[PDB]
């Protein structure tokens, strides 16, 4: 990453305070929720009519889970989220056939997530480094596509 | 908002396209696939080899309904309706990719018609697809 | 299309908002700054610097059009012509900006308005700062 | 930067035939005519009103040679763009406050002109070739903002 090692510190030392069980059922919710579109990817998780019935869907929690899961590895190898991310790339191409883009929503509505849940902690530097850590994310998951 | 200038231009340039419009629509699907691989993942389903029959009915359909656009110039959200329920609820196309083809579009049009690709007809084209794109993704939420 | 739910979504959490509309403008310009610096690139004359008068003056600036926006959500396009005016023959802000200023104002209101933030919240104010950031570039060409 | 051997010798095959005076003069004007915004950096130009007052605007096609100069310097070392433009980027961000997006407008564009001049020579894969080398100079005309 372009992180500068104060602005390492700052992601890592939030992330410590993240419990990845609720941040991740409720990013992925929100996702389901602001960009609807996002749902044609989970039509096999049930009822996703409404905010209610998408923030409750137990599948859309548990995926959330394994999505934040598998993102709280890769900040644990922010030097090279690319081949942290290499298999999964692949996968999200080959496999899921999901849009990059999609990366980038997810993302954003981490970041509102955060702020949402330290209101006063997530200030303006701590999101600017945060910025830069899910477009990182977002860059190394779409990296093999083809 | 197109300008009655941006009318003309747009008629004059597709009026030139004419029966090779579905021929331009597979191209322009050809170069967004190879230039953004993103795209592909819309359609698992297709044979994206060079020459595929399906890539060719999909660029005619492509071009039916820019050409229907162009032939309501001035309806545009009407003519287009059922295309934007479409894409909206059962396809849902991030809107990103709509710059990505129209993009594409352009590209295969300069290539086209160097004669009629002036800068004023560039600028009223890419308005037009901007318009379409709109229009497409109208009812997204 | 703001439906009437998302309209009262917006009414409601822009109330709690209230005499704070202009510090929240700031800090959202703020985290701007920082998160994306390509959009200092408009701000040559301003002292970009944490709590800059300017910073905080301009922020109350964008928070009131805002809350005049929220009053006329029914007619913006009319509640925010001369707006409109400036931003595409003066200003010339690259439309792309609108989207990034946009999600600041979201992660300082979630920041600032756990209760109120909720998902159904989220989606309508998103929409809102679309609808906001439409109008304000819709006579750019 | 990902580019193949194969798309190497593509992009560079082509650009050999470009009469870079003509083809700056062009990408150039039909920015500012496509997005008009853009002609906010050219006060000093003079007339830029209509379509033909900025297509034959001596002052544009001047500055547009000068760009694509730059640009094909750039295209001799497709190894190191980021130090090939460190200069360059300093100065659009810190001198004359060029906001980034920008060099994707002109980018795109310069790819219709191509396809405009190139006709069928203009393969996909060769666009394809090409707009990795727009993505790349843009990303390092914008590496040294802050
Ligand atoms: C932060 C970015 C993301 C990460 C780190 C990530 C990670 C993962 C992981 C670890 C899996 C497990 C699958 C396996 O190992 O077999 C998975 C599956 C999947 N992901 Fe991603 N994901 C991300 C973003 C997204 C987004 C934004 C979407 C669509 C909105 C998406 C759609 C899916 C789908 C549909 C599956 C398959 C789940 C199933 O099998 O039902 N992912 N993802
Ligand atoms: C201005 C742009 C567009 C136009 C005019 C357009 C028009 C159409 C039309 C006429 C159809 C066929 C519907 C039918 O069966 O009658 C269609 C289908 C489809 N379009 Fe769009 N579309 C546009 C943009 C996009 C984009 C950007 C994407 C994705 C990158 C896309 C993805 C699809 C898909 C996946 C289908 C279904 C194809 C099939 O299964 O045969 N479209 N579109
Ligand atoms: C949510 C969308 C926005 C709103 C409601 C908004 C509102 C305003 C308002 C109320 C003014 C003050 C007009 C006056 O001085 O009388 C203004 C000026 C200005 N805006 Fe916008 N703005 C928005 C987006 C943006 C963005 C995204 C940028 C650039 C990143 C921008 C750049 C500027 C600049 C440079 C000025 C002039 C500042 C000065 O010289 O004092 N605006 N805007
Ligand atoms: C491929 C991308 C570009 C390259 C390689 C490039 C290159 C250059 C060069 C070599 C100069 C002269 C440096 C000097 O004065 O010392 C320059 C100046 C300038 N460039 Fe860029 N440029 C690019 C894109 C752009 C774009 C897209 C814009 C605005 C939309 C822009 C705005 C300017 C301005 C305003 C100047 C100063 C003109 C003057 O002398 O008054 N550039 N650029």
């Amino acid at each position: 990453m372009h992180l500068t090692p104060e602005e390492k510190s700052a992601v890592t030392a939030l992330w410590g305070k993240v419990n990845v069980d609720e941040v991740g059922g409720e990013a992925l919710g929100r996702l389901l929720v602001v960009y609807p579109w996002t749902q044609r990817f989970f039509e096999s998780f049930g009822d996703l009519s409404t905010p209610d019935a998408v923030m409750g869907n137990p599948k859309v929690k548990a995926h959330g889970k394994k999505v934040l899961g598998a993102f709280s590895d890769g900040l644990a190898h922010l030097d090279n989220l690319k081949g942290t991310f290499a298999t999964l790339s692949e996968l999200h191409c080959d496999k899921l056939h999901v849009d990059g883009e999609n990366f980038r929503l997810l993302g954003n509505v981490l970041v509102c997530v955060l702020a949402h849940h330290f209101g006063k902690e997530f200030t303006p530097p701590v999101q600017a480094a945060y910025q830069k850590v899910v477009a990182g994310v977002a860059n190394a998951l779409a990296h093999k596509y083809h | 908002v197109l300008s009655p200038a941006d009318k003309t231009n747009v008629k004059a340039a597709w009026g030139k396209v004419g029966a090779h419009a579905g021929e331009y629509g597979a191209e322009a699907l050809e170069r967004m696939f190879l230039s953004f691989p993103t795209t592909k993942t819309y359609f698992p389903h297709f044979d994206l080899s060079h020459g595929s029959a399906q890539v060719k009915g999909h660029g005619k359909k492509v071009a039916d309904a820019l050409t229907n656009a162009v032939a309501h110039v001035d309806d545009m959200p009407n003519a287009l309706s059922a295309l934007s329920d479409l894409h909206a609820h059962k396809l849902r196309v991030d809107p990103v990719n709509f710059k990505l083809l129209s993009h594409c579009l352009l590209v295969t049009l300069a290539a086209h018609l160097p004669a009629e690709f002036t800068p004023a007809v560039h600028a009223s084209l890419d308005k037009f697809l901007a318009s379409v794109s709109t229009v497409l993704t109208s009812k997204y939420r």
